[PDB]
């Protein structure tokens, strides 16, 4: 999934593929604006 | 005894950096950002 340029961000909060080792990992799916992808980020209150 | 026990407990102090675990910043940050933050815990642990 990560080795692809069909996508825009891959922003994780690469080190992103070895940091990814935890419990139940989700796939929270939703429709955003481009002004709303900006705040799919920790905090952004 | 209580001079050692100060010294062991200051492993877990952040010293103002992101984590006091080097497994955290090395396996999460970018390598120029890891090497600045791991530079910060070195001097902090040295002053202990």
């Amino acid at each position: 999934l990560y080795n692809s340029t069909f996508f825009s961000t891959f922003k994780c909060y690469a080190t992103k593929l070895n940091d990814l080792c935890f419990s139940n990992v989700y796939a929270d799916s939703f429709v955003v604006k481009g002004d709303d992808v900006r705040q799919i980020a920790p905090g952004q209150t | 005894a209580q001079a050692l026990n100060t010294l062991v407990k200051q492993l877990s102090s952040n010293f103002g950096a992101i984590s006091s675990v080097l497994n955290d910043i090395l396996s999460r940050l970018d390598p120029p950002e890891a090497e600045v933050q791991i530079d910060r815990l070195i001097t902090g642990r040295l002053q202990s």
